[PDB]
């Protein structure tokens, strides 16, 4: 009944998150399978304007089948499209929703021992706002926008004055969505804010909370220094459109680098809100199946404070070729550098704690060795981004592609991926049957890496960021990518038939923690599920 | 005129340098490149050693330590010396790269939705670059046997469709370019990857760049800031030729 869709308790908010996130991630990753079929080859052969003249439904499946390019007349818009809801989706109404909204809101006050979130009603309130801005979001696909077609072109950035021309107003939708995005966040920081400081169990000093707890608390403040300035910038971009305001219109005295500023002020924190609590759930799996405590807990602590907070003083990275001056500059290609310092520790504690264990390569271990291999791959292609001499080169091509996905669809979400495996037999009282976890592992690990690795080819050739097609010369490396992207999308409808299947059939949890002594926070010290009602 | 800024079929390097700068970034690239794969292949041979020798089944009985200090400090200043290693060689190429010489040639840019004007103030030259298929050429932005008629006409080929123009900004091997860049209507940005130059075309703003073209030929660069419905349709080129044919292009443009 939608008994659960009313509920106040924490554990049942975290699940309606993840299940959120999971299906928002869906439609999101369905986007990108389409734009890899159209980036298979050069030429335009799905992307027609042709298919704009029938109706929706009947445009749509002709859009679905290659045309021949006689026959196909490039709609840039499409593009363009897909690639902004793409965006959007997963920076705004994916992955945070599912770490942060999710893991977070069940998890960290189990690991506190607090009973509930301070404030259960906000804590409702919150996953209503993400469900309001995840519909405004996909409402704007099918709002008039920009050339006279429907949906916004104009990245997930919304870089005016780009973001304040396109007509229609699919663009005002797709802003407001933004603001409900951010209400949800920062109503979850409070909540999490609250409970961490005022509601820990009796015994429970700040130095002895796990890690994940750590990292959603930081990652609460984060959101609420970033999402209010993100929630200027925006309205100023509102209105701009709408008000007749000139922030960022140069005929009326603004300048359209003022909003990159503003926005990428938010923009870099965003990333570090998006990672720390995946560094939390790699702490939690590493220590268990390693059957070995965590290496360093005040340095991986710290650590994260250290990372949430350079996380702010870095954005202009983001803006080398903007008009930056060598000042700025210089500071900033600096600043950012310092973030690898704080991130190696933590890389160098997690093999530390692997270490002299006793080793054990269950699923939720396959995803955060991944985790440990591939972020680092992700991270030092960052670095090669901070430097603004060779980022002259890489802003705005592939090898950007390459970098965030490495971080993010191989990062994070692996750091997703291990917590749901880890996690699934506590929250549901099943358990995954191990040999379909792994082979999702290993499906998911060569497909994400054949998407992705050949994107660092094209960015060295020059290969641009958002465009719909291409150079005959970038056709090699272009169409490995989109095989990697479909056998990506199989090991995805494969991970969820694992979790229908382990949710109605799944082999039945007895043990409090079927894991080992190793998984030693108060959730294994609860039935799987935990009572209704906890401490 | 050689065709040399391009992509090449397959390719996993960077396009062929024509510009000092761009030698310079080849070379930066290629230093932090062998440095970040030393610490990748660390990072991966270290994962797959602790998982091979400390495997359960082989290592049975888990250690607990949870700190060394000589190693902690170790990992925490080798990365600081290897940052401020690849700073103290990345910083005199940055500010190469953005001291902006005394212009030998000076050209003007200006981002539009969809193509590329071009001014030389000493030259009182102005001209418009379309990509050859777009609508301004009578095409809709893809191939035809129209399009690759105007490819050849222009002296290239199919394989150039997407980065050719029907005009050129034409200028003299090594002569010091300064290019003004500034956007119209949205933000575009102006590139050539064979010089190592990108600067964003901002309405309202006027911003620089500069190169030295080592070599004559042809380079292709591609607009670098979504701009719209035609963002992957509005190129670059640039023709690098001798002094006097640089002349000889110059004296076609003047009116008597
Ligand atoms: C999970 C999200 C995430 C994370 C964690 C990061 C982490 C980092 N990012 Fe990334 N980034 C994005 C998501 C993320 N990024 C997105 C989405 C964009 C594009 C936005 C857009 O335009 O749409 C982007 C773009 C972006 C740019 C702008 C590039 C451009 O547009 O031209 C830059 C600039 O430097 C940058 C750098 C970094 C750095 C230095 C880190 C560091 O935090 C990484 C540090 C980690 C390591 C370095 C590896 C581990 C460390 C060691 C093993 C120690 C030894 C290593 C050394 C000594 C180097 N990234
Ligand atoms: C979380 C962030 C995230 C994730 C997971 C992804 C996933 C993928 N993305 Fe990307 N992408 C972005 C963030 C992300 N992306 C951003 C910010 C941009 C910039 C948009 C812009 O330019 O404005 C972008 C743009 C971008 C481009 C460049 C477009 C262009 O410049 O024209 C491409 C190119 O192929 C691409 C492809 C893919 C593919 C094939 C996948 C995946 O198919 C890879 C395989 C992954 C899976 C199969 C599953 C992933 C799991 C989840 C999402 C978890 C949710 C699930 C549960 C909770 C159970 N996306
Ligand atoms: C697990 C589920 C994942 C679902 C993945 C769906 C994959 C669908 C593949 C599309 O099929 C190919 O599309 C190409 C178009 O990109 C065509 O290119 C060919 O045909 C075109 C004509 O339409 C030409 O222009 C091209 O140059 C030529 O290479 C080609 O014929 C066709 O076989
Ligand atoms: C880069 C990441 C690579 C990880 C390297 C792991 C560190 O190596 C171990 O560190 C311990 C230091 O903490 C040593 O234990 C030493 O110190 C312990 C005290 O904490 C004693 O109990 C042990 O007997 C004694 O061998 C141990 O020898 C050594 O192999
Ligand atoms: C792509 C998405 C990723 C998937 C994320 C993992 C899914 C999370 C677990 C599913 O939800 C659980 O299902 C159980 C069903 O057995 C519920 O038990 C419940 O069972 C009874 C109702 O079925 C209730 O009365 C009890 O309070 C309770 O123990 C439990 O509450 C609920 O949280
Ligand atoms: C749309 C995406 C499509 C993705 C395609 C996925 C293909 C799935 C392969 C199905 O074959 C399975 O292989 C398992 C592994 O061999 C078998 O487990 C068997 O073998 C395991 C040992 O590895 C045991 O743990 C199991 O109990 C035992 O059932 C299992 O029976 C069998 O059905
Ligand atoms: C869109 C793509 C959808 C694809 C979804 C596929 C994912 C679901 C995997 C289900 O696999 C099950 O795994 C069990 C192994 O865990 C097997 O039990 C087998 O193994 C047990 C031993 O471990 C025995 O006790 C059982 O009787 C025996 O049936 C069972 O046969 C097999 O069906
Ligand atoms: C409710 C809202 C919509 C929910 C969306 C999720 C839909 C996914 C349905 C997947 O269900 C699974 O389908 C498989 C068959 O297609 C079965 O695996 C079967 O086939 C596999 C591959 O052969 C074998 O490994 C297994 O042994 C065998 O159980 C599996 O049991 C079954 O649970
Ligand atoms: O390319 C070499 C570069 O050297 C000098 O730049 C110095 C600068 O003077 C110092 O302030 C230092 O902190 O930064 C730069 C390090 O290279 C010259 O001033 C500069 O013109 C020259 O290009
Ligand atoms: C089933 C809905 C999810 C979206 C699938 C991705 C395909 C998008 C096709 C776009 C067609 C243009 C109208
Ligand atoms: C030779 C005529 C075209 C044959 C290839 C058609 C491929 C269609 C794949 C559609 C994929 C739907 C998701
Ligand atoms: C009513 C116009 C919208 C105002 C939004 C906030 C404007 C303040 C700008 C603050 C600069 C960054 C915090
Ligand atoms: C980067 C992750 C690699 C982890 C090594 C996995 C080795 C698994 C060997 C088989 C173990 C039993 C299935
Ligand atoms: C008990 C057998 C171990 C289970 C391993 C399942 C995955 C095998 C490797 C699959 C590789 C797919 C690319
Ligand atoms: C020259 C036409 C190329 C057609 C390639 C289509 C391959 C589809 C791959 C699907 C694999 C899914 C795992
Ligand atoms: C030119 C490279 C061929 C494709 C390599 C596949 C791996
Ligand atoms: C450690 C990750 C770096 C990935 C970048 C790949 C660069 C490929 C270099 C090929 C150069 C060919 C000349
Ligand atoms: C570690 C850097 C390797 C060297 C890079 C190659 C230089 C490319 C351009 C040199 C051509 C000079 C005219
Ligand atoms: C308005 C004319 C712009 C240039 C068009 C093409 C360039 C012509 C070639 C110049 C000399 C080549 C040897
Ligand atoms: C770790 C800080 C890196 C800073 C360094 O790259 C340069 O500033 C040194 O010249
Ligand atoms: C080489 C011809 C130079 C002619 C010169 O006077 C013109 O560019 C001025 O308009
Ligand atoms: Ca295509
Ligand atoms: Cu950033
Ligand atoms: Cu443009
Ligand atoms: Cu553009
Ligand atoms: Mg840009
Ligand atoms: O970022």
């Amino acid at each position: 009944f939608t008994r659960w869709f009313m509920s106040t308790n924490h554990k049942d908010i975290g699940v309606l998150y993840l299940f959120t996130g999971g299906l928002v991630g869906l439609i999101s990753v369905a986007f990108t399978v389409y734009m890899r079929m159209e980036l298979m080859a050069p030429g335009v052969q799905f992307m027609c304007a042709e298919h704009l003249e029938s109706g929706l439904v009947k445009g749509f499946f002709q859009s679905l089948w290659p045309s021949a390019v006689e026959n196909c007349t490039p709609n840039g818009h499409l593009w363009n499209v897909m690639i902004t809801g793409h965006g959007i989706l997963m920076m705004f109404f994916v992955v945070i929703p599912a770490l942060f909204g999710g893991f977070g809101n069940y998890f960290m006050p189990l690991h506190i021992g607090a009973p509930d979130m301070a404030f259960p009603r906000m804590n409702n309130l919150s996953y209503w706002l993400y469900v309001a801005g995840t519909s405004l979001a996909v409402a704007s696909l099918f709002a008039p926008g920009g050339n006279g077609q429907l949906g916004s072109g104009i990245g997930w950035v919304l870089y005016p004055p780009l973001s304040t021309s396109e007509s229609g107003y699919s663009t005002d939708l797709a802003i407001f969505a933004v603001h409900l995005s951010g209400a949800s966040s920062i109503l979850g920081a409070i909540n999490m804010i609250t409970t961490f400081l005022n509601m820990r169990a009796p015994g429970m000093t700040m130095h002895k909370v796990p890690l994940f707890a750590w990292s959603i608390f930081v990652t609460a403040w984060l959101i609420l220094l970033a999402l209010p300035v993100l929630a200027g910038a925006i309205t100023m971009l509102l209105t701009d459109r709408n008000f007749g305001t000139t922030f960022f219109q140069p005929s009326g005295g603004g300048d359209p680098v003022l909003y990159q500023h503003i926005l990428w002020f938010f923009g870099h924190p965003e990333v570090y809100i998006i990672v720390l609590p995946a560094f939390g759930i790699v702490s939690h799996v590493i220590a268990t199946f390693a059957k070995k405590p965590i290496f360093g807990y005040l340095p991986m602590v710290y650590a994260m404070v250290a990372i949430g907070v350079l996380g702010f003083v870095v954005w202009a990275h983001h803006m080398y070729t903007a008009g930056l001056s060598l000042t700025q500059q210089s500071y900033f290609m600096m600043a950012t550098m310092v973030i690898a310092v704080p991130t190696g520790i933590k890389i160098f504690s997690w093999i530390a704690t692997m270490w002299g264990g006793s080793i054990e390569l269950k699923t939720p271990m396959l995803w955060a060795l991944g985790f440990l291999f591939l972020f680092t791959v992700g991270g030092v292609t960052g670095i090669v981004l901070s430097q603004a001499s060779v980022d002259r080169y890489y802003h705005d091509t592939y090898y950007v592609v390459a970098h965030f996905h490495y971080v993010m669809s191989l990062g994070a979400v692996f750091g997703i991926f291990a917590g749901i495996y880890f996690w699934i037999g506590k929250m549901s009282g099943r358990q995954y049957p191990e040999w379909a976890g792994k082979l999702h592992f290993w499906m998911m690990f060569v497909g994400a890496n054949l998407t992705f690795f050949p994107q660092h080819f094209l960015g060295r050739q020059g290969m641009p960021r958002r465009y719909i097609d291409y150079p005959e010369a970038f056709a090699t490396w272009n169409f490995v990518s989109s095989l990697g992207a479909f056998l990506s999308f199989a090991s995805f409808l494969f991970f969820l038939g694992v979790i229908f299947y382990t949710l109605t059939r799944g082999a039945r949890v007895t043990a409090n923690n079927y894991w080992n002594e190793h998984a030693d926070t108060l959730e294994w010290t609860l039935t799987s599920p935990p009572p209704e009602h906890t401490f | 005129l050689e065709i040399i800024g391009r992509p090449q079929p397959g390719g996993t390097g960077f396009q062929p340098s024509a510009s000092p700068v761009a030698t310079q970034i080849h070379w930066l690239d290629g230093f932090i490149l062998v440095i970040i794969a030393a610490i990748t292949i660390f990072v991966t041979l270290l994962i797959l050693y602790a998982v091979w020798r400390f495997h359960e089944k082989r290592n049975k009985v888990p250690a607990r330590f949870t700190h060394n200090s000589p190693l902690e400090i170790a990992w925490t200043i080798v990365p600081i010396v290897i940052l401020v290693a690849i700073g103290a060689f990345s910083l005199p190429v940055l500010f190469n790269q953005q001291e902006i010489p005394e212009a030998d040639v000076t050209v003007k840019v200006t981002g539009y939705q969809w193509y590329w004007g071009y001014e030389y103030p000493d030259e009182e030259i102005s001209f418009e670059s379309y990509m050859i298929g777009s609508p301004a050429t009578g095409g809709d932005n893809r191939m035809s046997p129209e399009v690759e008629q105007q490819l050849i006409e222009a002296g290239y080929s199919r394989d150039e469709f997407l980065l050719a123009t029907d005009t050129a900004m034409v200028v003299p091997v090594n002569k010091t370019v300064v290019v003004q860049v500034t956007g119209a209507d949205v933000i575009h940005s102006w590139t050539v990857p064979a010089f190592g130059v990108k600067q964003d075309a901002v309405p309202g703003r006027l911003a620089q760049l500069w190169f030295r073209a080592e070599r004559e030929g042809i380079f292709f660069g591609q607009c670098s800031e979504l701009c719209g419905i035609s963002h992957a349709y509005m190129p670059i080129t640039v023709k690098v030729v001798s002094e006097e044919a640089y002349a000889a292009w110059l004296e076609q443009h003047h009116h008597h």
